[PDB]
């Protein structure tokens, strides 16, 4: 976990020290979740100042998109490919949480790619980086994902968390309902029907001793 | 809705009668209302028993019958040429909106469903509108035109699962 | 690292040798076995599991080979698409007599597996430990040391049936069935529930804020729905009506009986011969 | 204690087996009982075995009126319902795993066959009912074990019957319960036929303390696959022979209507019925997984 080790010796550092530190930790390749990081008093205070562009960039890498980096490209700094390549994948993966077959246009929309093999070249490195597990159709355009990894999440956000759970649960609950009832019905009709069955062979028994006396 | 209440309380009053014999508005109305609902069978058994009478008095039962002859025969002009020829007062006008508005939709309809390439005359012909707002207005809909061949083309458009097979099992099983 | 997949074939062999060895001598005793299975690719499954013979001298324990190869031909035999895998042990940790019988079975395969299991526990997750073998060196000396595996259990539906109706060991039949699916979906309610719990104790203030773990509670909340997709819907409707025509064609048949009953009744009652 | 079971007493065992009791009587085995290892080894042999028939042996002893079963070994034979027993490959197979075994501390001795029916029930045929008689008359105690791997999985429960023959010209007093079994056309002559000639012992399984605490603990895990089954798919082509049978055996009944054992239209009318039920079952379970996971939209 590179990001425990960056959060370990980031605890002296402050000012340019920690720019530098944040460009290396959004650089360096592995981390996709950086949480305790912008969770750290001192990152968080580094907003009042001249360098609050670089805790802009850490909260476009936490919560963001290329599209968002597009926007505001003047106000952030400057960005290498690895940290291009990096909020690429990040963008994927976020289209891959709320959508599980992803149309071939609208990533080239959001990654700005011209041609078909540059984004598919893209998308194998996000599958191979292991935070990204699916297959890619060619003939209908399409990328079908099995498995995407969580990203950041916002103090906010937790609200949908409970409501998905809630239902759910509910969704469980009347599942399990729905079965006890049905139990219930089939075994009082089983026995009804055996009941019935019964006293039509005693009438007849009864007739029968009746009729033959 | 508005039209399937009236046609029972017509019907009822036409069966219970006083002896066999309705009042013409009721007559008329249940006939335009059979018309409207395309009941043809039915208004065609209602036409052969009003009486001669009932007939000769009143002549917008005559025109009524022209509408519903060139229902019967399927001849969309004769309908959209006979319809706007008479008239009443709130008997029978609303009614015959109506019936104008179902007959454009189920020509649209129609057309929709058993064409793939239509001469725009013939679908002017159908619709009723004559041709220059018909061209204009199905491109608006999406069907394509075309000009210097006016060949139009039409374009063709729970938690008691459970319950049911588990008494599917109980009657099988028994 | 080696994707490794588990039977409880081989949990229950060994749980049982372990009894039958304790029984034998009144008082507990340590045993030794061998395990069977399929390699495909990285992926490494264990079905079967039979038992070896050892002997101690000293401290040190010996297998015998010639045993191991005789009952290597009777396995091969029977099973003949199965291979050797590893060994398996009853203890706790590995220690130096498990390393020293490591590097002996390592004489027969290239990397062999390492299964433990423990009888004696308090934990509430199975006691059941995967191990592979690793040549490291440290301070300048050479040593090979034990790295562990995950391993998951392995789907087979007359495995399932049989370790159901063991488990349980138990007036209709759609009452069966219904409660089978019960306890399954009941155990999946409860793990929900208390993780729902949890997020709402963090969300509120009850338990030291943890990203992690709420990262997961997103990315398993954002799984659902399972499977939306149109191919699917078709594929599922194929199903119903299919069953749909079968309970159809069912019913029509128990009809023509009961009223092949009925005609019966009716010819005797009703005719003068 | 519960494994107490588990003990072997080598001398109780050789007592009971020079003081006979089961000359006297007839009926004298009644119970019998397995352990946990042995019923799963046995299932998932038959299991393994696909369409075609496997058999092996099995290892227990005896208590008083009941037959205990501890543990069971394949054997090869190359499977493929051979005519009977080997090409002497599986004669020598036998000794050699029971004395191999021997040296490890499997102590007990054989106590009975198994073998497996794909798809058509468990009985006893002509030859297998010939088997357990040349078995019983010579060496004693012996009971046949028969399995169904593929109605095991249709129906949700395991089909297991332990049954035992009778002497040869004993004719036993009635009391035949016959309880009903789907059998193909064409092997329903040979279940007519020998019939009478063995009966069924009542079955019950136990398990360790060990082995109890595993499973309940082992369950925490396995809970998935209950609830990612989809059993409609696995069984098909049994849906589909049981569905061929079902007609043929309508196509008799009709024919017994036109012309002038009994009520064959009942016995048909029974065996869709089951084959139906199996299949709504499997409906409904993909029905409730469903409703499970395919609508709690986030
Ligand atoms: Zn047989």
């Amino acid at each position: 976990n590179l990001l425990e080790q960056f959060i370990l010796l980031a605890k002296g550092t402050s000012g340019s020290a920690l720019t530098a530190l944040i460009s290396q930790v959004l650089e360096a390749p592995g981390v996709y979740v950086f949480g305790e990081l912008l969770e750290l008093a001192n990152v968080q205070e580094l907003a009042e100042g001249a360098n609050a562009a670089y805790l802009q960039l850490l909260n476009l890498f936490a919560y963001g998109t290329y599209p968002d980096y597009i926007a505001n490209k003047e106000s952030l700094p400057e960005l290498s490919t690895a940290q291009q390549n990096k909020l690429k994948h990040l963008t994927i993966v976020s289209l891959a949480s709320r959508m599980k077959c992803i149309p071939y246009s609208v990533l080239l929309k959001d990654l700005e790619m011209r041609n078909l093999r540059e984004l598919e070249d893209l998308i194998i490195e996000a599958v191979y980086t292991d935070i990204i597990q699916g297959k890619l159709d060619q003939r209908n355009q399409l990328l079908e994902v099995d498995f995407c990894i969580g990203r950041d999440i916002r103090k906010k956000d937790i609200n949908n968390i409970v409501k998905t759970l809630h239902e759910w649960c509910d969704g469980c609950e009347a599942v399990l309902l729905g079965i006890e009832q049905q139990v219930l019905r089939a075994n009082q009709y089983k026995e009804n029907h055996n009941r019935t069955q019964q006293q039509v062979e005693a009438e007849v028994t009864n007739i029968k001793k009746t009729l033959k006396a | 809705f508005s039209f399937k209440k009236l046609l029972d309380q017509c019907e009822n009053q036409e069966l219970e009668a006083p002896g066999g014999i309705a009042t013409p508005p009721v007559y008329g109305q249940l006939l335009a209302l059979y018309l409207l609902h395309n009941d043809m069978n039915n208004a065609r058994y209602l036409w052969k028993r009003i009486p001669p009478a009932i007939k000769s008095a009143n002549s917008e039962l005559g025109g009524i019958w022209s509408v519903g002859q060139r229902i019967w025969q399927r001849d969309f002009p004769g309908i959209y040429t006979t319809i706007n020829a008479h008239q009443w007062s709130e008997t029978v006008q609303p009614i015959m909106e109506a019936l104008r508005d179902a007959t454009r939709r189920r020509a649209f309809a129609l057309v929709s469903q058993a064409y793939t390439s239509i001469i725009a005359d013939d679908f002017a012909a159908f619709v009723g509108l004559p041709v220059e707002e018909a061209v204009k207005g199905i491109l608006e809909q999406g069907w394509q035109a075309d000009s210097t061949t006016r060949m139009v083309l039409p374009r063709k458009p729970n938690e008691q699962q459970l319950a049911r097979l588990t008494d599917y099992v109980a009657f099988l099983e028994n | 690292s080696v994707s490794v997949a588990l039977h409880p074939l081989v949990i229950l062999n060994i749980s049982d040798h372990w009894i039958r060895m304790r029984s034998q001598e009144g008082r507990p005793v340590q045993v030794i076995g061998a395990l069977i299975g399929k390699q495909e690719g990285r992926n490494i499954e264990v079905m079967n599991s039979f038992e070896l013979l050892s002997h101690t001298v000293e401290e040190k324990i010996i297998i015998d080979k010639e045993y191991y190869y005789t009952k290597e031909e009777q396995f091969k035999q029977v099973f003949k698409e199965l291979e050797f895998l590893g060994w398996y042990t009853t203890g706790g940790p590995p220690d130096p007599s498990d390393i020293h019988v490591h590097k002996q079975v390592c004489e027969i395969i290239e990397s062999p597996l390492f299964l433990k299991l423990n009888p004696m526990t308090k934990h509430t997750d199975l006691p059941v430990s995967v191990f592979e073998s690793v040549i490291d060196i440290i301070n300048g000396e050479a040593t090979m040391l034990f790295a562990e595996l995950t391993y998951t259990l392995a789907t087979e539906e007359a495995e399932r049936i049989g370790v159901d109706h063991v488990a349980r060991m138990t007036n209709s039949t759609v009452a069966e069935h219904l409660i089978a699916q019960h306890s399954a979906i009941k155990m999946l309610h409860s793990r929900v529930k208390l993780i729902l719990e949890y997020v709402k104790a963090s969300e509120a203030g009850e338990v030291p804020f943890n990203h992690e773990i709420l990262r997961e509670a997103y990315a398993l909340c954002h799984c659902l729905p399972v499977l939306s997709t149109d191919k699917f819907k078709t594929d599922f409707y194929d199903q119903c009506n299919d069953v749909g025509l079968m309970a159809y064609l069912g019913t029509i048949t128990k009809t023509c009986n009961t009223m092949n009953q009925f005609v019966n009744k009716f010819n005797v009652l009703y005719d003068r011969q | 204690s519960i494994d107490e079971i588990y003990k072997y007493d080598k001398k109780q065992q050789q007592e009971i087996l020079a003081a006979k009791p089961w000359t006297k009587d007839h009926h004298y085995f009644k119970y019998c009982k397995i352990s946990a290892l042995a019923l799963l080894k046995m299932v998932m042999h038959a299991r393994s075995g696909g369409n075609l028939e496997v058999m092996g042996l099995m290892l227990g002893k005896v208590d008083g009126e009941t037959m205990i079963i501890m543990d069971s070994f394949a054997l090869p034979v190359e499977g493929t319902e051979t005519r009977v027993n080997a090409q002497a490959a599986a004669y020598e197979y036998m000794a050699a795993y029971i004395e191999n075994a021997k040296q490890v501390g499997r102590l007990e001795n054989a106590i009975g066959w198994y073998h497996s029916h794909p798809g058509y029930g468990c009985w006893l045929s002509g030859i297998d009912v010939s088997t357990q008689m040349l078995n019983q008359q010579f060496q004693e105690p012996f009971v046949a074990v028969v399995i169904d791997p593929t109605r095991t999985i249709s129906a949700g429960k395991v089909n297991l019957g332990a049954f035992r023959t009778y002497p040869k010209g004993y004719k036993p007093p009635d009391e035949g319960p016959s309880e009903y079994q789907t059998i193909p056309l064409n092997k329903i002559e040979d279940f007519g036929v020998h019939c009478k000639q063995y009966y069924a012992l009542e079955v019950s399984y136990f398990k360790s303390s060990l082995d109890r605490k595993l499973l309940e603990l082992l369950w925490n895990k396995y809970w998935v696959n209950t609830l990612s089954s989809s059993s409609l798919l696995t069984n098909a082509d049994y849906t589909t022979g049981q569905v061929f049978d079902l007609s043929e055996k309508l196509e008799q009944s009709e024919a017994q209507l036109g012309r002038g054992s009994e009520d064959k239209l009942a016995k048909a009318t029974r065996d869709s019925c089951k084959t139906t039920i199996e299949a709504i079952h499997g409906l409904m379970s993909q029905v409730i997984k469903d409703k499970l996971f395919n609508q709690i939209n986030i």
